[PDB]
C-alpha cells in the first residue's frame, strides 16, 4: 500500500456519510453534504457552498517522526522499503448546532466499531483527537457557528526500488602467513558459493 | 635434580622471548638460544698436617 492523501480524504469522506450522515443536510441526490476542502474541477471550475449543515475534510500535512526508514526487505527480486507516516486531518462543521454535531462525531470515532470501518476504507489507524472550539465568524449580516476538529492518522507506505539487485554468488580468496607481510603466502584458500 | 646429588651447587637458565624469535624457527617448529650454567661442589682426597711437642 502506498500513502496518498488524495485517497485518505476520499476514504474519510465515504466513511463519514455513514457515520454521521443522519445529522447533516442532503443535496438534490439525497446524499449527505460532505465534501473536500477547496472544491474545484477542470483546473478552473469552483464548487458552490452546499446547504448547511455540512462537513469539510482537509489534509494539513504529513511527517515522519518515527525515524526515516522502518523496514528494508526483498519481496520478489525487486527491493522494497517501508516508511511510517503521520497525517493530521481537519474536519469542520458549518451551520447551526455545529458543536452539538462535532461532540457526537467525537463520541463515535472512539468506539471499537467505526475505527474498523476507517481502517477498512483508508487502511489507517486513528492515533489522537484534539479538542473542539466553538467559533463564530461574522461573514455578512449574520454570524456562522463552526466547530473544527483535528484527527491524526498513522499509515505505513511501501515503495519498489526498480534499480536494486541481489547477490546470488560470492567469490572469496584468502591467505595464511606465519609473519605479517610474508610475501609468498604459506597457503591460499579459494572458494566459490552459488545460491543454487 | 643434579643439585640434589651434591654434584652442583647452583645454576642459571636463560630463554628467548616469543616476540623475538626468527621466522625460520617458527616455520621449522624448533626453539633455539636456550642456555644455562652451573657450579661444581668438590671433595677432599689428601691431607697435610704439622704439629709440635714440648714440655
Amino acid at each position: 500500500m502506498q500513502l496518498e492523501t488524495a485517497e485518505l480524504e476520499k476514504g474519510l469522506v465515504r466513511t463519514l456519510v455513514d457515520v454521521i450522515g443522519h445529522r447533516l443536510a442532503r443535496d438534490k441526490n439525497n446524499r449527505p453534504n460532505v465534501i473536500r476542502a477547496y472544491p474545484s474541477d477542470n483546473s478552473n471550475d469552483k464548487g458552490l457552498k452546499p446547504d448547511q449543515p455540512f462537513i469539510t475534510v482537509y489534509c494539513q500535512d504529513a511527517a515522519t517522526p518515527y525515524g526515516w526508514v522502518l523496514d528494508k526487505f526483498v519481496e520478489d527480486d525487486v527491493v522494497c522499503y517501508r516508511i511510517a507516516f503521520q497525517i493530521p486531518v481537519l474536519i469542520t462543521v458549518n451551520g447551526k448546532g455545529a458543536h452539538s454535531i462535532m461532540l457526537e462525531l467525537k463520541q463515535r470515532l472512539e468506539m471499537s466499531s467505526v475505527r474498523d470501518l476507517i481502517l477498512e476504507e483508508t487502511g489507517a489507524t486513528v492515533l489522537d483527537t484534539g479538542a473542539i472550539p466553538n467559533d463564530y465568524t461574522y461573514l455578512n449580516t449574520d454570524f456562522e457557528n463552526s466547530a473544527p476538529l483535528v484527527v491524526t492518522l498513522v499509515k505505513n507506505s511501501v515503495l519498489k526500488d526498480e534499480r536494486g539487485s541481489i547477490i546470488e554468488r560470492v567469490i572469496v580468496d584468502g591467505e595464511l602467513v606465519y609473519e605479517e607481510g610474508q610475501e609468498p603466502p604459506e597457503y591460499t584458500i579459494h572458494l566459490d558459493v552459488d545460491s543454487k | 635434580r643434579a643439585v640434589n646429588r651434591n654434584f652442583l651447587s647452583s645454576y642459571t637458565v636463560n630463554v628467548p622471548k616469543a616476540s623475538q624469535v626468527a621466522l625460520a624457527d617458527k616455520k621449522a617448529r624448533i626453539l633455539k638460544d636456550v642456555t644455562f650454567a652451573g657450579i661444581l661442589a668438590g671433595a677432599i682426597l689428601d691431607v697435610d698436617l704439622k704439629g709440635t711437642v714440648a714440655y
